[PDB]
RNA sequence: CGCGACCUCAGAUCAGACGUGGCGACCCGCUGAAUUUAAGCAUAUUAGUCAGCGGAGGAGAAGAAACUAACCAGGAUUCCCUCAGUAACGGCGAGUGAACAGGGAAGAGCCCAGCGCCGAAUCCCCGCCCCGCGGCGGGGCGCGGGACAUGUGGCGUACGGAA
RNA sequence: CGGCCCCCGGCGCGCCGGGCCCGGGUCUUCCCGGAGUCGGGUUGCUUGGGAAUGCAGCCCAAAGCGGGUGGUAAACUCCAU
């Protein structure tokens, strides 16, 4: 029964909700739960990160957001086979693989190579023997560094490029860019149209011939 | 605070704050907005015009990423870049027209609302205005588009 | 080798040497019981894709299964309530037919396991399926590292839950747009998180 | 002049290059084989046709590929599976007519 | 029930605002004997004591 | 008119094991209403909910795309927020009502059939010896049996693989 | 960040008896796909899914530069995955 002025509202509230309520007093409790196992998972492995293997450079879909540079699922073999190694010893020494992701641009690629590149060359990579094999690390490299790295590996951050103050030419004035969008806009409706009466005109100059 | 409550200064009046002659019922009216067309009809023409009936087309997988378009007017234009960078214009003889980037602040279309001061600027949008332009061209600046 | 002819055989199924063929196991398994142990798969190619391997333990059974949907299990009438529920015979089982035969076979035979089923000819009354059984306690399935897991109490009767390829189709379970449900763990857990309101402690 | 990054319009996107790239193993399925193909036809061979088929055999005798195609869709399904089934029977037609007409 | 609102959230303005005005009322000894605290014999309300 | 293999099917107080039943707060697979609302009521709503049935586990289920997207593209599954009380459904009435993306918790991938190549190169059981045997295992010896060519084991699975 | 005495467990080191002598890159030659299943018609249930989201009974029932998907049914053509 409304009166005088309310919204038309719709409580979901028809349904027998009682019996499903979900309350969230274990939300302390599983805080610590969760950061009492995140300690005790950093503590099993002693040399490496806290945060687990590193993550690539991503770029986000959905045009909506189409700017902003994301934490990947994993390096693709693609950008692996450029950098060098194997795609069953990256999973070992702490690279993050997936075989699904596709590559189809060219400066994304050489942004997660470049991230590899250096990855290795700050990586610490410990000797299976205490007499160290080829190919390990020298004696002076261990002793200095006891810790993890807390956070994620290598923070990917969004960066921009600082533009130098141009100065504007006369050549520049001249562009319209409100009658040039509104152009490209009927463009692209009647592109397929005017292709058709391109054709029939042209199978109508046939008929000229023939 | 149930002690700051109305119900506190109800206790010994019989109807509790309830009429004496209509007894507060169960659901009189009845439950929810019952009755949209009969016996509410008067409540929901002079206070809700436009709650029956359809119209438009129906757009079954709308998804809201492809719509995205946040818009900015020339008046808050300026606010986007730092103070620094305007007092350090209309100086050194050159006609420097900082460049601001709409798009990397997390705005795409630029509109014309607002005045906009006499310093010639270079604005990177995926989308303007017809008037946006003739502020900036009245000005003395240039609209770039970027994808 | 052999394998790669006798499955693509299989799928001429409206030629006339499988019609014979057809015609020719569906009297014969008519004449049996509804429910007894075959020594030796019909399609071995077909067992092997799905999973078995002719080694000890492996066990098949053949079960019929009765042609049609699911009459209403109430009396002439009696279905009293509002005029949507008052249809008794055109009624569709939400299970697979083939579901069922692997939901009988564990039925009888609770000491052993089933893999899968795949199906052998059917009639206007029956349809026949093999269903592939595994001896849990035979050593050697319990000391081989492939196929130990169905050793494990967790898969415990899986024809009963619907973990078997023929009862994972009915429950409507896949990846993407086309379903929207089973997002949760089932789709019996995606309607509790949509139903379950939650209230946390500063709202 | 003034070639811009537009938004919309027959080029829209920002501008990238493009790396070649092989394809993928996982596009390749579907491809035929002559290995399945020397399986295939010896199939055929032994079981013969499907009656769908043969009923379909004198239609295309008789130069009837409307009814033809008509009696696929309704056997078949769509009609793209309705019209592939035409030719490849219409290419039985021309194998058979030549293995005859020596 | 259960599922009563038990907590009240505030502000983190409001939280920072209120500790401010408990500190700088730690200061003016007429608030603090107001409280009812002893301080006749204290040498100076903002007691400062070394590390040691 | 018999013997001897093979296939199908029996009898066992045969030798050695396995399942039954209970609990069932959480989960999975079915079956499954009417109270109630719509001021009546029949679609709708209650609700795939109550009841009934079967099945386990300490978690279960799901799980590594016949995916989302149309982007300068993301990338197993599970949970929270948000999208959202939105797209959409509805005697378009009551009401019902998701999903993408993003931020997080966690994050691990793989194995077969087939295609092939290796002298069945494989596996189960019985007897003897050594070790330890109160979650019956390791090695050796046995023209000691059986399974297996109607296909066991090794390489090998879409990220290509093999020679 | 106290003490004393038992029992159990995992991580390390050594000994004995075994199994295993298993890489990557370049070039050449080969192979690679799961059927009464997808799909279509119809029916019933369900779903926000609406010219049918999903699940089932019946009938038809495949192909391999193929098939599935690309939220409006159908035909043609480029594509994306």
């Amino acid at each position: 029964a409304p009166s005088r002025n309310g919204m038309i509202l719709k409580p979901h509230f028809h349904k027998d909700w009682q019996r499903r309520v979900a309350t969230w007093f274990n939300q302390p409790a599983r805080k610590i739960r969760r950061r009492k196992a995140r300690q005790a998972r950093a503590r099993r492995i002693a040399p490496r990160p806290a945060s687990g293997p590193l993550r690539p450079i991503v770029r986000c879909p959905t045009v909506r957001y189409h700017t902003k540079v994301r934490a990947g699922r994993g390096f693709s073999l693609e950008e692996l086979r450029v950098a060098g190694i194997h795609k069953k010893v990256a999973r070992t020494i702490g690279i993050s693989v997936d075989p699904r992701r596709r590559n189809k641009s060219t400066e994304s690629l050489q942004a997660n190579v470049q991230r590899l590149k250096e990855y290795r060359s700050k990586l610490v990579l410990f000797p299976r023997k205490p007499s160290a094999p080829k190919k390990g690390d020298s004696s002076a490299e261990e002793l200095k560094l006891a810790t993890q790295l807390t956070g994620p590996v290598m923070p990917i951050r969004n960066v921009f490029k600082k533009e130098k103050a141009r100065v504007i030419t006369e050549e520049e004035k001249n562009f319209k860019a409100f009658a040039s969008l509104r152009m490209a806009r009927a463009n692209a409706r009647l592109f397929g149209i005017r292709a058709k009466r391109a054709k029939e005109a042209a199978e109508q100059d046939v008929e000229k011939k023939k | 605070p149930s002690r700051l409550r109305k119900t506190r200064k109800l206790r010994g009046h019989v109807s509790h704050g309830h009429g004496r002659i209509g007894k507060h019922r169960k659901h009189p009216g009845g439950r929810g907005n019952a009755g949209g067309m009969h016996h509410h009809r008067i409540n929901f023409d002079k206070y809700h015009p436009g709650y029956f009936g359809k119209v438009g087309m129906r757009h079954y997988h709308l998804k809201r990423n492809q719509s995205f378009c946040p818009t900015v007017n020339l008046d808050k234009l300026w606010t986007l870049v730092s103070e620094q960078t305007r007092v350090n214009a209309a100086k050194n003889k050159t006609g420097a027209a900082p460049i601001i980037d709409v798009v990397r602040s997390g705005y795409y279309k630029v509109l014309g609302k607002g005045k906009l001061p006499k310093q010639p600027v270079i604005v990177k949008a995926k989308f303007f205005s017809r008037r946006a332009e003739e502020k900036i061209k009245g000005v003395g600046g240039a609209c770039v588009l970027v994808a | 080798g052999a394998y790669k002819y006798i499955q693509e055989l299989w799928r001429k199924k409206q030629s006339d040497v499988m019609r014979f063929l057809l015609r020719v196991r569906c009297w014969q398994y008519r004449q049996l019981s509804a429910l007894h142990r075959a020594p030796r798969p019909t399609r071995p190619d077909k067992a092997r894709r799905l999973g078995y391997k002719a080694k000890q333990g492996y066990v098949i059974y053949r079960i019929r299964v009765r042609r049609g949907g699911r009459k209403r299990p109430v009396p002439k009438g009696a279905t009293y309530g509002k005029p949507v529920h008052h249809g008794v015979n055109q009624l569709k089982f939400a299970r697979s037919l083939q579901s069922v035969a692997e939901e009988r076979a564990g039925r009888h035979c609770g000491a052993l396991r089933v893999l899968n089923s795949y199906w052998v000819g059917e009639d206007s009354t029956y349809k026949f399926f093999e269903v592939i059984l595994i001896d849990p306690f035979h050593k050697a399935i319990r000391r081989n590292p492939d196929t130990q897991w169905i050793t494990k109490p967790v898969h415990k009767h899986r024809e009963m839950r619907g973990l078997t390829s023929a009862g994972r189709k009915s429950r409507g379970l896949g990846k993407g747009h086309k379903f929207h449900h089973t997002i949760g763990g089932s789709r019996r857990a995606a309607w509790r998180r949509r139903n379950t309101l939650q209230l946390h402690r500063y709202r | 002049a003034l070639r811009y990054p537009m938004a919309v319009g027959l080029n829209k996107g920002h501008k990238v290059t493009k790396n070649v790239s092989k394809p993928r193993h996982s596009r390749r399925r579907g491809r035929l084989t002559k290995h399945t193909k020397f399986v295939r036809d010896m199939i055929r061979e032994v079981c013969g046709f499907a009656p769908y088929e043969r009923r379909a055999m004198e239609l295309l005798k008789v130069s009837k590929d409307k009814r033809a195609l008509k009696f696929i869709k309704k056997r078949v399904g769509t009609h793209i599976r309705a019209k592939r089934k035409r030719e490849e029977l219409s290419s039985v037609l021309a194998a058979m007519r030549k293995a005859a007409a020596k | 029930k259960t599922w009563r609102r038990w907590h009240r959230r505030v502000n983190t303005t409001q939280k920072r605002y209120a500790i401010c005005s408990a500190l700088a009322a730690s200061a003016l000894p007429a608030l603090v004997m107001s409280k009812g605290h002893r301080i006749e014999e204290v040498p100076e309300l903002p007691l400062v004591v070394e590390d040691k």
